[PDB]
């Protein structure tokens, strides 16, 4: 079981993006999830965080634009990105706690991260 | 009704995933108190002229008739509320629709009943048939490779003192208690029940009336019972036990059949399909039923008469709105709908007591009754229900408050 990202890309200052993250096989739970971001020449720096009940705290140079959240019909991590600045290009990576059946224990998991380019 | 409504599903796999075998005994009592309640209502319907709410109105003033008017009629707009989140899931579960979109596509399932209505009803009611047959054999099938143990259910419909101790298990007892024993289908019930073979005054062609009466009204209950201990069963073989306290919902159920073993992976898909499926004509099922018992309730206590496509969708449209809210205010929280889901059931045993009362007032009575009249037995276990549950409802209200 891997973890998959995906919506990801190119875009203008001002325009959003929504990032995926989901796994290979069918998956009974995400307990929790963070959405990490590299930019060049800089620290990986957590940007989302999504707890079990649903609550969910972002970075103070991302709150009020990012807005990460669980679809747990098919159990996918999203994060929407909007009003995206130029200084949010990086390589965005997702840490998840995947539990594969209902009484299994909860591991963690990462994934390759995706590339979101914001230009001008 | 009974075993299609999604109310009992999430409150008897919810009880077992939460608290065991413990509610089982709230399943039993109630299904037995309903096989009471409803036979009562029969013979108020066969003995006296005419139904329910028609009778309460006419024992009260207007205003009183007005206010329990208003605790039917929220009643049956607390089922819809239910059905409404019942399609909303499924909808999501299936097509990927958003919960919130979902709810106000709710509003014209009338029109889709149109739709599936051209298509026959034995045919589609035959692939819903062997549709729940099959979820059933789904369940049947998890509970057996559960391995349960039978001595701890037993166990469970034995009584405990904990089903009050703690607000957990009380509330998803009245829960229960409430979707068991539905208020409209009482007032439903008890005009329906009039449309039988017999002379309104030759009397033994009213007993066999409401013998038969009975012994179906018995069997389906019977039904009801047996689906909600192998739900009841079902959540708790699959999440009880469980170290992150999984509340057992219909996502859990559906990730849970997607997700077992020896069930395989793309089989296990086309079982959690099937079962969102089965949650869908749930959901539209209820609807029809919901109508007839909103004519005779509005009839009965207004004396007001509007079309049944024109009450439907009022009442639609009065239960989209706290859905709507719901999901406005938690940002689309699947397990806070399904805790609205569970919280128009506690509302139907917070309503409850406002049709047992004048169904024992009227039973009891020896003028409007006459030979048929309820034997002393019945009043005393009949009151007792009405005691205990309308302490039991005041004691979580304020409780909670």
């Amino acid at each position: 079981v891997q973890l998959q990202e995906s919506g990801g890309g190119l875009v203008q200052a001002g325009g959003s993006l929504r990032l995926s993250c989901a796994a290979s096989r069918s998956i009974f739970s995400i307990d929790t999830a963070n959405w990490y971001r590299q930019p060049p020449g800089m620290q990986r720096e957590l940007v989302a965080t999504i707890t079990r009940d649903g609550n969910a705290n972002y970075a103070d140079s991302v709150k009020g634009r990012f807005t990460i959240s669980r679809d747990r019909a098919r159990n996918t991590v999203y994060l929407q990105m909007n009003s995206l600045k130029p200084e949010d290009t990086g390589v965005y990576y997702c840490n998840a706690a995947i539990r594969t059946t209902v009484r299994t224990s909860a591991q963690e998991y990462w994934g390759q991260g995706t590339q979101v380019t914001v230009s001008s | 009704v009974g075993y299609m409504d999604p109310g009992n599903w999430i409150t008897s796999m919810q009880g077992g995933a939460q608290y065991g075998y413990t509610l089982l005994f709230v399943i039993l009592i109630s299904s037995l108190a309903a096989m009471l309640l409803q036979s009562m209502t029969v013979r108020l319907g066969i003995a006296t002229g005419k139904d329910l709410a028609q009778m309460t109105r006419h024992f009260l003033s207007k205003p009183v008739a007005i206010i329990f008017w208003i605790i039917a009629e929220l009643a049956i707009i607390a089922t819809d509320i239910a059905e409404v989140i019942g399609s909303a899931i499924a909808l999501d579960l299936i097509f990927g629709i958003p919960l919130i979109v979902g709810a106000l596509i709710t509003v014209f399932d009338v029109f889709l009943l149109l739709f599936i209505m051209r298509f026959g009803f034995r045919k589609i009611e035959a692939i819903v048939g062997t549709l729940i047959f099959t979820v059933l054999a789904i369940f049947v099938f998890e509970v057996f490779i559960s391995s349960p143990q039978l001595t701890d259910i037993l166990n469970g419909f034995v009584p405990h003192k904990e089903i009050v101790t703690n607000q957990g298990i009380l509330y998803i007892a009245l829960g229960i208690i409430g979707a068991t024993i539905m208020p409209h289908n009482l007032y439903l019930h008890s005009s329906i029940v009039q449309s039988r073979k017999y002379d309104r005054h030759d009397n033994e062609e009213k007993a066999q009336a409401i013998k038969y009466a009975t012994i179906d009204s018995n069997l389906q209950l019977s039904i009801a019972f047996v689906v909600n201990c192998l739900l009841l069963t079902l959540g708790a073989a699959l999440f009880f036990g469980t170290k992150t306290n999984d509340l057992g919902g219909f996502y859990d159920l559906y990730h849970a059949l997607k997700t077992e073993p020896v069930l395989g992976a793309t089989l296990g898909g086309v079982m959690s399909t099937l079962f969102a499926v089965a949650l869908l004509a749930s959901g539209q099922n209820s609807t029809i039923t919901g109508t007839l018992a909103g004519q005779i309730v509005m009839e009965g206590f207004l004396r007001l008469s509007i079309p049944n496509w024109l009450r439907r969708l009022i009442t639609r449209s009065l239960a989209v709105i706290p859905v709507i809210i719901c999901l406005i205010i938690f940002k689309g929280n699947s397990e806070k709908i399904e805790q609205l889901l569970v919280f128009s059931q506690v509302f139907l045993s917070i309503a409850l007591p406002f049709s047992l009362i004048p169904l024992q007032l009227a039973t009891s009575n020896k003028k409007l009754m006459g030979p048929f009249i309820n034997k002393t037995w019945v009043n005393i276990i009949s009151w007792t229900l009405i005691v205990i549950l309308s302490g039991l409802n005041v004691y979580l209200i304020i409780q909670t408050f």
